[PDB]
């Protein structure tokens, strides 16, 4: 319901629509459970959610950094003094295949060791592509950034269920070549396919052209 | 049927360049496009539009210009009944179809004019047949 | 009415000083390759939907540009596209001519890269990619309106993340021609209107070492 | 659009600077004789073949030029001929307007020198003289093409082997108008297109002592 009064006359500053301010906020990108294997693998994926896929696909070539933060607790709030290990596998190194494989002790996969009772750990990741910028649209026939691996430290099964959440901020953003915004529902995470049996119009509908 | 083809019956050898001028004689309201392709001597006739485009060609739209010229670079002849003759082939290709509004006629006509250039010479006068 | 002359190929067009430059940049560096290639003519009918050509897939089987791309590995060039239409003053309609970098289609090799003939869109409201037609004018575009003008020229520079790339796998941009306002006429006129595309490469380099 | 004014006769024509001068020479020397005489109009039909007028036989029964030639013995003048056509933008055709000095016909006095009306060719492919039509453009000629232009003017000087000659026996040149490309139209338009000839003598002298 629209109403009449309270009009504004003073113009606003143009810093509110800078390209850095459009992606400045940090949001949840994944949720990783681990019930009572013992290891998980979550590769870095931006288009895991329908939100922020529609916002990055406004442009074509983007170049940025990242900043991750791992909030970790039990399935219901509480904390216990448990030691953890977050291993970051760069693009081009083999992933751990077991709870006690050789890749957990490789000297070139950097890790962090935190307890559950600490403030959450914060890691920054630089621009990793061999090209000059990422691209969400590749026309030819054949954007990986890495893979996080998380396990509980020990040679013995821990009697605790762990659920952690991953947050991600984006810094020093540059963009190129804008593009129309997608107005159709998604099907997969790789290709821009739509459902051809029905096409949802962009606008809503009204009865006649004269009834405003 | 030209005047150049009748004066070259009085001689034996000639060489030089020519030029061919076309002229559209249709209604004012119609338009279209033609492709004037010229094959160099010793080559083959083009089989379709796409191979003729790669050679030497002009693009003639008779909606703007009603006439166009094409220059043959070099011809030669040494007569002996057989003659040593090095010339090409000129072909006309429908680029687009003929588009015409309501009331104008459907068919048109092209007239082809021909003349020699500055550097056209001949020698060895010979009485004709 | 002027008459251009590049190489051994001459066209006759109006010297029209209303060209568009894609993003304000001229094609710059990092014998018979600079001429005027002319594709086939597509016939605009009353129920046509649209056409597209992928670059530089359209020029891989044509001329010396077709054989240079099939031998050298690396490749880099700009372009200059010229689209014109030929209709009398009794027809009506409008076309939208816009380029689109990294055009990815949506549901074979005979459809994504059709070659020199081009292909036909099936759902032109969503461009066969899920993005709506009504916001296409954020790209470099030009309006062809049969009431006034019959010409459209775009200058497209090289847009890629690497300074050199292959010419048989990647396709940089696809050019789109969509009839927004349909063609209409009375009976007794020409039912099919031709559309003619003309390409000319600018600042082409090959360093593939063949 | 200008309006000429010579004597007591004014015509309205376009000031067209594409005249032809026969052999590059202006009429020079060795009251009411310099004006604009306008002959009758010939109707171009779908099956017409051609027309011709012999000079100066056409102006021996018209005006003060007609009575001056019938009294004086000697005679010498140049000419200036203006041929124009009036058709709309839905007709098509082409005319060839060329002069021909010492035009001798081939098989009576009512055909070789017809007078002011003119005559009609019977075999226009051979000009009724055995010479082919296709080489007529070696003479001073001008193309009338109904697509573009509707005017043709030739300046003809005096061409004879003697400096003065009679005006009732000799005829210097005959002007020819031949429809190379025939007239075509759809039904419901004007079936007959008019052709109008206009003569104006330049540098006329009479020394016949009457």
């Amino acid at each position: 319901n629209l109403i009449e009064t309270r009009c504004v006359l003073n113009h606003h500053s143009t810093q509110e629509t800078a390209i850095g301010n459009f992606f400045s906020r940090a949001g949840l990108v994944s949720i990783i459970t681990m019930p009572t294997d013992g290891y998980v693998n979550w590769d870095i994926d931006l288009m895991g959610y329908a939100q922020l896929r529609r916002k990055c696909e406004l442009f074509t070539y983007m170049r940025f950094d990242a900043e991750f933060t791992f909030v970790v607790a039990k399935p219901n709030g509480v904390l216990v003094p448990q030691l953890l290990q977050y291993m970051y596998v760069p693009p081009g190194a083999p992933k751990p295949t077991s709870r006690d494989s050789f890749a957990w002790q490789t000297a070139t996969n950097p890790s962090v060791f935190v307890k559950m009772t600490d403030p959450p750990a914060q890691v920054s990741v630089p621009f990793m592509s061999p090209a000059s910028a990422y691209q969400w649209f590749y026309d030819g026939y054949p954007n990986m950034m890495g893979t996080f691996s998380i396990r509980t430290v020990g040679t013995e099964k821990s009697p605790h269920s762990i659920t952690l959440r991953v947050y991600m901020r984006i810094k020093h953003v540059r963009a190129w070549i804008p593009r129309p915004l997608r107005n159709q529902p998604y099907l997969f995470k790789t290709n821009p396919n739509y459902k051809g049996n029905d096409i949802k119009c962009t606008s809503t509908s009204r009865d006649k052209i004269t009834t405003l | 049927s030209t005047i150049l083809g009748q004066l070259c019956r009085y001689y034996t050898q000639w060489s030089g360049s020519l030029e061919v001028t076309f002229m559209f004689a249709g209604s004012f309201m119609a338009t279209g496009k033609m492709l004037i392709a010229y094959t160099p001597p010793g080559g083959n006739v083009p089989a379709d539009r796409i191979t003729a485009m790669l050679g030497t060609h002009v693009i003639w739209d008779f909606g703007l210009q009603s006439s166009v010229t094409l220059v043959v670079p070099w011809i030669s002849n040494t007569h002996y009944y057989f003659d040593y003759y090095t010339t090409g082939i000129i072909t006309i290709w429908y680029q687009t179809n003929y588009v015409v509004p309501i009331g104008a006629p459907t068919t048109a006509y092209i007239v082809a004019l021909a003349a020699a250039q500055d550097n056209f010479t001949m020698k060895l006068c010979k009485d004709t047949e | 009415v002027a008459q251009l002359t590049i190489g051994n190929s001459t066209i006759t067009t109006q010297e029209a000083a209303n060209i568009v430059i894609a993003y304000g940049e001229w094609p710059e560096y990092c014998v018979s390759v600079n001429r005027f290639f002319t594709l086939d003519t597509k016939s605009w009918a009353k129920d046509s939907k649209g056409w597209y050509w992928k670059f530089p897939d359209v020029l891989t089987e044509v001329g010396v540009f077709g054989q240079n791309a099939q031998f050298h590995y690396l490749y880099r060039s700009g372009f200059c596209v010229h689209v014109q239409c030929n209709a009398s003053k009794f027809h009506q309609g409008a076309l939208l001519v816009a380029v689109l970098p990294e055009y990815v289609l949506g549901t074979p090799y005979a459809t994504t890269q059709p070659g020199q003939v081009g292909a036909v869109l099936t759902h032109p409201y969503v461009l066969d990619a899920g993005i709506p037609l009504s916001q296409l004018t954020v790209c470099p575009h030009q309006w062809i309106n049969l009431r006034t003008n019959n010409c459209a020229t775009i200058i497209v520079p090289y847009m890629n993340t690497v300074p050199f790339d292959s010419a048989l796998n990647h396709c940089n941009f696809g050019l789109l021609v969509i009839p927004v306002v349909p063609l209409d006429f009375n009976a007794g006129a020409t039912s099919e209107i031709p559309i003619t595309v003309t390409i000319a490469p600018m600042c082409a380099e090959f360093a593939g070492l063949r």
